[PDB]
């Protein structure tokens, strides 16, 4: 009943750090390891401490240290923290290819010496983003490997959505684009958020006009500890992360379901607010309170899953699925019927000291694959395209063993992609 | 004589957790194990669902099966878990994740096998038995999947034996997996043909009626399950306790099955209503027949008098004359005649049972077979046909290797019971 | 042998407040629920109005009914709202405002549905009815819009059953609804033909009464409805205890009921004044009589001496003897013939009940019909008129879609009841 | 059972600070929203805080912020409080189109979430201005929303009617104009005072000679009161507000039922002298205390609709009312008869402590549709004419888009408003 996480890149590590801060939030974890009190994600020592069963990869020594030197530093296996001296410098040529590939087989052997110390290794997720170099050059790299030696496991991915507004990396296109063409094929599943939409999140509903990655990061946290932490604690409906993935993926293609989180809210404003099932899940169908920047009036549905935390009563869940059913504008696609699965846990939904959002008594999680998203590739598309017609920035992977016609290629992937998602829209 | 009961899928393991609660309440049977009654009849009749190990321990003939430890352990965990013994916990490690495929077909297929033989090991534990009992889920992993595939082995091994289950039917609105119609329709095509009789339990209707007559503002399974087992625990004791008309599982069946392939209940339980009406309530025969027979107290999401009745029993428990009895049930049978199926004259059996159950004066079951019951069917099956023709969540189905044309066979099969209900229902 | 009643309407809600108050105080039965009383009689017949739950509960055969919940609740929170079930109160959300389409066309249309449900269910727990009383008033929305519909629908469930209401009817000075008569006029409309028979309260005669002959200076409509139901638990009550005449309100039904169509009643109540007289007088048939002849101690704002008398019913309550009783009976026709009609022989009728009300030595109830009554339809009928040529709030009522040509049908037949009395009036 | 109120514009707010701040003395409700003991306005957290079901709108801070400074700034919801940054400057071309149309989406979504938190919606009132920016403008704006979304509930509207004499906007007949173009059709009713004719009021019965607007809004606030708070609390005839619009709006055409209220009392005018329901009630149809400057005795009814709080006895009720059909010299038109709606409430009247008005044992709450009214659009048909003739401040419309056409052509809607109003003059 096993998993491992698996941080790549700066944007992986950094959530990570939240994850595992939550993790350690959940039980009582010392940073030294020592917990007083979930096995699944953790290994124990004759001390009693407990070793997270994660594997932290960066190519530049800098984040990994920043591990090594903060609290956590005792918590982590010194064989964990695996560090490079060199970037990827955001290409996947180098990521992928040159730099990380170099690495790598050491990645991989202290992932196998976990997998060794499973002993019912259910699966793994690995957390990343989109545009970076590590975050997705060597990230499809691990996959490449990790679907052959394990590909029976859980595949689960989380990355960075290129926010389609600020991006820092001006061939992130390439590198997404790229992705595409390599993540597709070999991964389970990926999901996706938007720091852009995240900041109207936490504007709107947490007020706070400065968030900076390690706000963001713990909302991120929050949504990931809904179905990690408290899928594998006791529950009405016990989900496990299996049967995550055999209740939302359609397709062989992947899917990419995206995340939305209701309740997301400020101590003052739970304050005179009474919510209930019903009324978060209702939060939940609101574009307000989606999490990456995209309409889901747009699209339709094709996936949906709802998972509960805390003082959630079935009876309730009922009632608000009859609601969404029925009252909402949510248009789906044919295909489907409304199977949406339920996750109940009895487990409380936890909050970060010092956080921002208020102490809650249920929660909800929400998953859900729409047509929509052709959209956001569709933006990828064009800034492709952009850059490419006019071949800017390509000596920079051409130098490093990349082809043209490749790229040509990974984009007519992603078109072929987009017309999937045209044929789910189209009714039947 | 005895009965074999096993349970699985989450929902399978907490129904079952209130189940042999009641029954350990209806013998006197302390949380841990030991008899602590105080009536012969406690004790008299126990073998049926119990093994007297040495000390005066009692074992529930069950076997209690997952994929996945941790919902085991939490059964284990309360009153009630320390009573089964650590050989009747038969799991494995990777859960099914809700998947026929796995359960069924692959590898919860796997785990088969030792269940089965603990299956064999209490068979022989047995001096003589009636039968078997399944509760699980239709629209889940291991509650359909792999236990249906159990279900025809254990027929397989036992052809004269009862073999019967209950059964969560998924309700038209709270359907968990989006492929549970999927399940479904594999479990019908699988299931049908492999039991005797099968009940229909709908949670939404279970809820209607905790809050409609219960008139009850929180609760959770544990109380729905709780309504669920007194309809279980109605039949069974009868059977085992003494009575005044005829009190065996089997006669039941024949008496309600008029054909080979529609085998299918819509279980109902009288009194059932709140305190507050309790103080102007009257405890007679027609009040309990009012209760049955009213579709708001069924526990399926069925209406019965849309459908026609082929066959009905009454169930009850307490001392009762027979004349009122007979005389109200005659007069169901007379001002429903609109309802009730020509063919078969006095369509209203009954079954009679002088124990009471815990707390109350008297209490009866209602098990219908109507033709309405269809209705769940003819909803399950468009729904699959949507998805068929999409294959959602196929990919993980086929990736396990099951094959379409089979369910295109389980389509069919399912159109079959309705055809079939419509031969009967004129 | 069994009563229904079902009151609607904030009135009527009220009203029945008192009604059930004054039937348990007969029986003895405390606010709580129980039988707490000491006279044989006073459970032997029970039956009419309660049902016994278990515990020697008593639940009044009665249904509540309104669409807004605050004011049932605060029935519920006095006492005796307490020995009423929960399954009695049968309410929506969200008012009818006063308004007859909404009431009768359309929004309380819907909630009829349950109520009706409660009804069979009662008629079911009933051995043998007798029939059915309603409270209402007829210029309101719940009163007498949604009420309309129920009986409408009750009638057709049971002809054979008695369909009396118990009507409060517009004062000529105070109307609260500015469409009132509207929806009295429509009330005539639906009622008249569908119902057995119709009594006329008018608030301004009863607070006229209860100052001119009680001399009070403070009741509320809950001291002017304690006369109302000293009226309805007049006539019940004779019906259910032993007596020397003929106690049967079907009868009584027949007696005064000469034409399909004219079954409209002025009640009227003695002895029923101040106490400081009550020491000046003495206690007689012929005292009894006068009261009872007399026309302001009549709770209809008529004039029984304007118009003439069709029918005269006298009710006793306690020991009278049958010579003084006829005597004055006879004497009354004699004296008073003026106002009889001709075609009557022995016009006055008597029913006598050997039971007092609590408290008083003896008692009577005066119902009479009279042709007086048209002047009330007349008032109304005009009032109509003028609103009708102005459609006043009648965007309300044509918003919800009752029809200018329903009202003018309904117009007429208010004229056609005048015109009736006027054919018999001669 | 429940309903909304929506503050728009300063007077709105203004008034409804007024409205809240009673609601909390009918139940000892603290500024933090704890209530230590009726649900229909307000909204339960599990802190026993209450939140009052209503929307604050101005396009400028200011006023709003006045309120997140006060004590209700506790009671109130954060989410309540919207404002904008810039108005509408006395101008319905502002405020119901260029600026106010560009925030009544989130006004629209805050009072959507508010329906969705009413379970049994009963209906809503707006407070505003007759001739504000807000206060008319934005105020048709929303009601061309909310008769879509909401055309079965409750539409009932109170506003400040322009006084005659003392006007501070100099376009109020233009805004008022174009009102009632668009608010004859969209809304069921609108009430309406006169500060001008409450002056008089202040200064004659409780004498006070130095009104001020939050003197002026507590007097309004009874009345307010009377009909809201009392009449979800119990009494012997419980009148809903569905209820009060089905009883009195006789007309599709709106219809506009003016305020009157008597007892308005000071403390020491209270003493040596007692007042019955009748004499409360003839009070009621004096000039003296009517709210508007209209002359009663110059029209005539059609509506009339007499509320009753505390010591009140139908007893009495039913007497005073044959002595007003009787005795006064009210002429009441044909189509009506006198039907006056009742309503009796055992619920006390309440009084502000601090304020001006005598503690009562009974009150008496009047509404009165007057063919007199036609005067007050007289008044303003000759205002917009003189303007419109010489077409005085018209740039500050044409401007922002307002066509001429559409203002002759509201004159013309106000035009045929009066003309019903000689119709319904006409006995028939
Ligand atoms: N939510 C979130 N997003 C982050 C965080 N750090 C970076 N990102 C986003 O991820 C992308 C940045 O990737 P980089 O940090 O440039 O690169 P990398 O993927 O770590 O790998 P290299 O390019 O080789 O350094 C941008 O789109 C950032 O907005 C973080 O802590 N949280
Ligand atoms: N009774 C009462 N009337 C008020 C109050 N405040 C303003 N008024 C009246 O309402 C009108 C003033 O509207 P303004 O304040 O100018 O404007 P607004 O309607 O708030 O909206 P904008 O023009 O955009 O500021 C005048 O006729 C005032 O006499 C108040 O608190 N009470
Ligand atoms: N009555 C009832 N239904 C349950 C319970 N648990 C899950 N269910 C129902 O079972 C379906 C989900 O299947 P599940 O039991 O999770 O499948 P499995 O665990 O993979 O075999 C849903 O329709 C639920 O409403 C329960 O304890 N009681
Ligand atoms: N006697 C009497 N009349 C009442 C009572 N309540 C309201 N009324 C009368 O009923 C009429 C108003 O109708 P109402 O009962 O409010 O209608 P509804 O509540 O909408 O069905 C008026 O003529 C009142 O005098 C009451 O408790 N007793
Ligand atoms: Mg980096
Ligand atoms: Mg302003």
């Amino acid at each position: 009943r096993e998993c491992i996480s698996i941080h790549v890149g700066q944007a992986g590590v950094q959530i990570g750090n939240a994850c595992w801060e939550l993790y350690c939030l959940e039980h009582g974890i010392q940073p030294d390891g020592q917990m007083p009190s979930f096995n699944t994600f953790f290994s124990e020592t004759g001390a009693g401490k407990h070793v997270p069963r994660a594997v932290f990869v960066d190519l530049e020594p800098t984040v990994i240290d920043e591990v090594r030197t903060g609290t956590y530093r005792q918590l982590f296996h010194p064989e964990q923290l695996i560090t490079g001296k060199e970037d990827a410098a955001n290409n996947y040529a180098r990521g992928h290819y040159t730099i990380g590939k170099e690495i790598i087989d050491l990645v991989l052997d202290r992932i196998r010496k976990l997998a060794d110390q499973c002993t019912g290794l259910q699966g793994f997720s690995v957390f990343h983003s989109f545009g970076g170099g590590t975050g997705s050059g060597f990230t499809s790299l691990l996959m490449e490997r990790l679907s052959v030696d394990y590909g029976k496991k859980s595949k689960l991915e989380f990355s960075i959505y290129p926010a389609p507004q600020v991006s820092t990396a001006v061939v992130e296109p390439y590198n997404s684009i790229l992705t595409t063409h390599t993540t597709l094929e070999h991964s389970d599943c990926a999901f996706m958020v938007d720091n852009e939409a995240i900041y109207d999140i936490c504007r709107r509903n947490l007020d706070i006009e400065r968030p900076t990655y390690t706000n963001l990061n713990r909302l991120i946290g929050q949504i990931v500890s809904s179905i990690t932490a408290s899928l594998r604690f006791d529950g009405a409906l016990n989900v496990d992360l299996t049967e995550f993935q055999t209740n939302l993926v359609p397709y062989p293609r992947g899917h990419f379901p995206l995340a939305t989180y209701a309740p997301v809210i400020s101590a003052e404003k739970a304050y005179h607010e009474q919510l209930s099932v019903a009324e978060i899940t209702n939060a939940c169908f609101e574009p307000a309170n989606q999490m990456v920047k995209c309409d889901p009036r747009h699209g339709k549905y094709m996936a949906c899953c709802l998972l509960y935390r805390g003082d959630v009563v079935p009876k309730d869940v009922n009632a608000a699925i009859a609601t969404i059913k029925t009252k909402r504008t949510i248009q789906f696609v044919d295909w489907c019927p409304t199977g949406f699965k339920v996750g109940i846990n009895y487990e409380p939904p936890t909050v970060v000291p010092g956080g921002d959002l208020a102490k809650v008594q249920r929660a909800v999680c929400m998953l859900s694959n729409t047509t929509a998203i052709a959209e956001a590739w569709a933006r990828l598309d064009h800034k492709f395209d952009l850059m490419y017609a006019k071949r800017a920035f390509v000596h920079w992977y051409v130098g490093e063993g990349m082809e043209e016609g490749e790229f040509s290629e990974a984009r007519e992937d992603m078109a072929a992609l987009e017309k999937d998602y045209e044929e789910v829209g189209v009714d039947s | 004589r005895e009965i074999v009961h096993i349970q699985a899928g989450q929902c399978g393991n907490q129904i079952g957790a209130k189940f042999w609660e009641v029954i350990s309440d209806e013998h006197g049977i302390d949380p841990t194990g030991s008899y602590h009654g105080d009536s012969d009849l406690q004790l008299e009749r126990i073998n049926v669902y119990y093994n007297e190990a040495a000390g005066n321990k009692y074992v529930p003939r069950a076997i209690l099966v997952d994929l996945e430890p941790g919902t085991m352990d939490s059964v284990r965990s309360g009153p009630f878990g320390q009573i089964f013994r650590p050989d009747n916990f038969v799991f494995g490690q990777s859960g099914a994740g809700n998947n026929w495929a796995k359960g069924h077909y692959t590898e919860g297929a796997e785990l088969v096998d030792s269940v089965l033989d603990v299956v064999r090991k209490e068979s022989e534990s047995c001096d003589c038995l009636q039968g078997f009992q399944l509760t699980h889920s239709l629209g889940g992993g291991t509650g359909s999947g792999m236990g249906t595939l159990l279900i025809s082995k254990i027929r397989e091994e036992y052809p004269d034996r009862i073999m019967n289950t209950f059964s969560v039917v998924p309700s038209p609105k709270v359907s968990d997996t989006v492929v549970e119609p999927y399940n479904a329709t594999l479990s019908v095509h699988q299931l049908v043909e492999n039991t005797d009789e099968t009940y229909c339990i709908d949670n939404e209707a279970l809820y209607d009626i905790c809050f409609r007559t219960l008139k009850l503002t929180t609760p959770t399974y544990g109380d729905l399950n709780h309504l669920v087992s007194a309809t279980m625990s109605g039949v069974t004791t009868c059977l085992r306790f003494p009575g005044q008309l005829n009190a065996d599982l089997r006669k039941l069946a024949v008496n309600m099955v008029p054909f080979p392939r529609l085998h299918f209940f819509m279980p109902g339980f009288a009194p059932l209503t709140s305190r507050g009406s309790q103080q102007y309530r009257a405890l007679t025969v027609p009040e309990l027949t009012q209760q049955m027979f009213d579709a708001k107290n069924m526990m399926a999401a069925c209406d019965p008098r849309h459908g026609r009745y082929l066959t009905v029993a009454a169930v009850f428990r307490g001392r009762m004359s027979m004349k009122e009895v007979d005389e109200q049930m005659l007069n169901v049978q007379n001002k429903n005649s609109s309802y009730f199926v020509e063919w078969i004259p006095n369509n209203v059996k009954t079954a009679v049972c002088d124990i009471p159950p815990r707390g109350l004066k008297m209490s009866a079951t209602f098990i219908g077979n109507s033709t309405a019951i269809q209705e769940l069917f003819k909803r399950i099956s468009e729904q699959f046909t949507a998805m068929f023709r999409r294959k959602a969540f196929l990919h993980w189905y086929t990736g396990e290797g099951m094959d379409e044309m089979e369910f295109t066979e389980a389509e069919s099969n399912m159109n079959d019971l309705v055809s079939e209900y419509q031969q009967y229902q004129d």
